[PDB]
């Protein structure tokens, strides 16, 4: 039987802040993933 | 006119552009 391997997902993290100067609050983008497997 | 893969397995991403195709038009 015919068995497609693929290596499982992985992406770079990109991570969106203002100034720390500002505030720490911060934001995360996960690219070319659609966020349907998020936690690992 | 003008026309690898579409997916890479090891470390090869392309970026999407910040400029849409739609908005040069504008």
């Amino acid at each position: 039987e015919i068995l497609d391997i693929t290596p499982c997902s992985f992406g770079g993290v990109s991570v969106i802040t203002p100034g720390t100067n500002t505030s720490n609050q911060v934001a995360v983008l996960y690219q070319d993933v659609n966020c349907t497997e998020v936690p690992v | 006119k003008v026309t690898i893969c579409a997916q890479k397995f090891n470390g090869l991403t392309v970026l999407p552009p910040l400029l849409t195709d739609e908005m040069i038009a504008q």
